[PDB]
């Protein structure tokens, strides 16, 4: 078996404006094998009521997933993902840059 | 435009969790329409997109019928592929399997697809003539074996041909509201000032359906193919698509820099500078 | 829809 890690992005739906209704979104994608721990933060806590896409795959087989949830941004909330994947020796977290 | 139509299966088995999850998903382009998870309760395929919602009942239950089949064929299959692996049934192994064709703008068959993989790694595929194997290793070829027994290629070459294309071109009238029409993206250059000393350019396509497009940065009309970062293309989640070209410039010779944007959705290739 | 015959690897 060769093992790939995730490729990780959060980022919203629609470019981010404070006080109005939103999705933020993790997309992983390019990972081997498909047992995946996906979690969005909101302030380092967990978010209740996280959907998730159904498991598919690119080309090369590597699968692909997104996690989204409504949420409605402000400035002083900060948001993140956090993923746990085989590959990984801890969860990797990546914060959510309204930049990117 | 050109279309496609893809069913993408895979299986992973959990041993001392019960039976192997499988999920499938049908795609129409970059377009979601069918699905089926076994771990669903009662499991049938459901629909993912509204112009599927219309076929009749009989419809759904073939489609659950063949999911449900494909299932138990996978149940077998990731058992004799410990066999053919000399492996142990402590782990936990994963049998993916996409096939579906191409068709060009009059409808007719480019390309059909039918292959496999095993743990990640390709296994046996369809030929693109339709007619012959590619047996990635003496495993796989115990499979060309019985499927050249079969005429499973003349099997499938019937279907990729025949059913496949009928069904996409009824699909793509069925749908052609949203299958057919191209969200153009929506283009803006973001300029990120990193420090004193450089600053980042960032071109951005938003919104654009389907999710092929091109984005390059052109310094001084040339292409900075290596120094650009350039994410993949990733769901806005309501089936449009991003994504965003990137480079690191100096202060200054900022428009030195042109970023192309490249999509069937838009009339001409665009041009875009960094404008204050 | 989908290929009604698949077959055991
Ligand atoms: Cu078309
Ligand atoms: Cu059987
Ligand atoms: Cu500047």
């Amino acid at each position: 078996m060769i093992q790939r890690t995730p490729k990780i992005q959060v980022y919203s739906r629609h470019p981010a404006e404070n006080g109005k209704s939103n999705f933020l979104n993790c997309y992983v994608s390019g990972f081997h094998p498909s047992d995946i721990e996906v979690d969005l933060l909101k302030n380092g806590e967990r978010i209740e009521k996280v959907e998730h896409s159904d498991l598919s795959f690119s080309k090369d087989w590597s699968f692909y997933l997104l996690y989204y949830t409504e949420f409605t941004p402000t400035e002083k909330d900060e948001y993140a993902c956090r993923v746990n994947h085989v590959t990984l020796s801890q969860p990797k977290i990546v914060k959510w840059d309204r930049d990117m | 435009g050109s279309h496609s139509m893809r069913y993408f299966h895979t299986s992973v088995s959990r041993p001392g969790r019960g039976e192997p999850r499988f999920i499938t998903v049908g795609y129409v382009d970059d377009t979601l329409f069918v699905r089926f998870d076994s771990d669903a309760a009662s499991p049938r395929e459901e629909p993912r997109a509204p112009w599927i919602e219309q076929e009749g009942p009989e419809y759904w239950d073939r489609e659950t019928q063949i999911c449900k089949a494909k299932a138990q064929t996978d149940r077998e299959d990731l058992r004799t592929l410990l066999r053919y692996y000399n492996q142990s049934e402590a782990g936990s192994h994963t049998l993916q399997n996409m096939y579906g064709c191409d068709v060009g703008p009059d409808g007719r068959l480019l390309r059909g697809y039918h292959q496999h993989a095993y743990d990640g790694k390709d296994y046996i595929a369809l030929n693109e003539d339709l007619s012959s194997w590619t047996a990635a290793d003496t495993a796989a070829q115990i499979t060309q074996r019985k499927w050249e027994a079969a005429r499973v290629a003349e099997q499938l070459r019937a279907y990729l041909e025949g059913e496949c294309v009928e069904w996409l071109r009824r699909y793509l009238e069925n749908g052609k509201e949203t299958l057919q029409r191209a969200d153009p993206p929506k283009t803006h250059v973001t300029h990120h000032p990193i420090s004193d000393h450089e600053a980042t350019l960032r071109c951005w396509a938003l919104g654009f359906y389907p999710a092929e497009i091109t984005l390059t940065w052109q310094r001084d009309g040339e292409d900075q193919t290596q120094d650009t970062e350039l994410v993949e293309t990733r769901p806005a989640g309501d089936r449009t698509f991003q994504k965003w070209a990137a480079v690191v410039v100096p202060s200054g010779e900022e428009q030195r820099y042109t970023c192309h944007v490249q999509h069937e959705g838009l009339p001409k290739p665009l041009t875009l500078r960094w404008e204050p | 829809r989908r290929k009604w015959r698949r077959w055991h690897l």
